[PDB]
């Protein structure tokens, strides 16, 4: 998903 | 220990700093004028709505009647919150280590009502900021747009006049949206007791950080955990005007990610 995308990236 | 927890208080205040480009103690001086910085261009007629097409900057690129124009714009600002609220949650100590699938639940329940608190900082009784402060649109230039869309914003309006009132500053807000995303009562958490944890010693930290920060006011943090109630209802709200202009309207597009949060949301 796009909101565990943005969670994983540093 | 007390210490600790003043520790914690003033970690999160800093990296929510880090994270909110403008603050609610920027905002403020902007509101009111103290600021050095060149005035917000206000918008508050379709006139001047036109006029502010060029002064005012939005970060993405975009090479529809005013309603729709102004509704997206308040999507892709949405979108912007995300990110911003994102990277916050991910400084509260022990949040990136918890299951990622429960990250990711507790960041779509929990950002629109973060939105909002962070909104309020950005609003007075008269209209609210926009670009990071680069313009100021009129509460009633908002309300004065066709239905549904002139009741799009008012209710957020109304939270954040009482809100303000109760006068809180970026370092009780800091703890107050951290307290919030940790809620372990978000529909689907896989692991609870993680969070209600982390929660329990986040709500520790805001007691102390009310009690030393408006010793005045023994009521003000059982009243934050009403605005937390609150916050809820004012998001179920604007959900349901959502699906009224979904359909009201003749459809335009959505943001992929507002999508995917909205998606079981109530
Ligand atoms: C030149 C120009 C100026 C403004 C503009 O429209 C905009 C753009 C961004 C905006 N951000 C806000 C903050 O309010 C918000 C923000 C986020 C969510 C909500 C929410 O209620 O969910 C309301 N408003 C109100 C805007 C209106 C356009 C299109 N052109």
């Amino acid at each position: 998903s796009l909101l565990k995308k943005l969670l994983l990236a540093p | 220990e007390s210490a600790d927890l003043r520790a914690l208080a003033k970690h999160l205040y800093d990296s929510y700093i880090k994270s909110f480009p403008l603050t609610k103690a920027k905002a403020r001086a902007i509101l009111t004028g103290k600021t050095t910085d060149k005035s917000p261009f206000v918008i508050y007629d379709m006139n001047s709505l036109m006029m502010g097409e060029d002064k005012i900057k939005f970060k993405h690129i975009t090479p529809k009647e005013v309603a729709i124009r102004i509704f997206q714009g308040c999507q892709f600002r949405s979108v912007e919150a995300v990110q911003e609220i994102t990277e916050y949650a991910k400084s509260i100590p022990g949040f990136v280590n918890l299951d990622l699938n429960d990250q990711v639940t507790l960041l779509k329940y929990g950002v629109h009502e973060i939105i909002y608190t962070m909104l309020a900082s950005l609003m007075n009784k008269d209209g609210v900021l926009i670009s990071e402060g680069q313009g100021f649109m009129t509460r009633e230039f908002l309300k004065s747009l066709r239905k549904p869309f002139g009741d799009f914003m008012e209710p957020k309006f109304e939270f954040a006049v009482k809100f303000n009132a109760l006068e809180l500053d970026d370092s009780d807000l800091a703890i107050f949206i951290a307290v919030i995303i940790l809620s372990g009562d978000r529909p689907g958490l896989l692991n609870v007791k993680p969070i209600e944890d982390i929660q329990d010693n986040l709500l520790q930290a805001l007691e102390l950080q009310l009690k030393l920060n408006h010793p005045e006011s023994s009521q003000l943090f059982a009243k934050l955990l009403q605005k937390m109630t609150d916050l809820r209802q004012i998001v179920t709200e604007h959900v349901q005007l959502l699906q009224v202009i979904k359909k009201t309207e003749t459809d335009m597009s959505l943001h992929p990610l507002l999508q995917e949060i909205y998606k079981d949301l109530y």
